[PDB]
């Protein structure tokens, strides 16, 4: 969590499952091979306040 | 605060270090510690925050 800073907000998070076509690492491949994840889930201010 | 650094680096491996960590080392003010700062903005300085 991240009070106001803009450049410390996180946009993605995404998984590896493979590689992408003849590199071994996975701190090479994971840049480019990932799966964003992620789901938004509404509330009720009123109920809240 | 505490007595002793290499307790001090014990104590900071369960504890977060998301804004970093100041040390002092030259005279502290009421012993040897380190400093935490939280994630508060300032804003008395107009181009940037």
């Amino acid at each position: 969590y991240v009070r106001l800073d803009r450049d410390r907000v996180p946009t993605m998070v995404g998984v590896t499952r493979q590689s992408r076509d003849t590199i071994t690492q996975p701190a090479l491949s994971l840049s480019t091979t990932n799966t964003t994840v992620g789901v938004p889930l509404a509330l009720d201010a009123r109920a809240i306040t | 605060y505490s007595d002793t650094y290499e307790v001090l680096d014990r104590f900071f491996w369960t504890h977060d270090s998301s804004a970093g960590v100041l040390v002092h080392y030259d005279k502290p003010t009421n012993g040897n510690h380190y400093i935490l700062g939280t994630l508060t903005q300032m804003v008395s300085a107009p181009p940037h925050i």
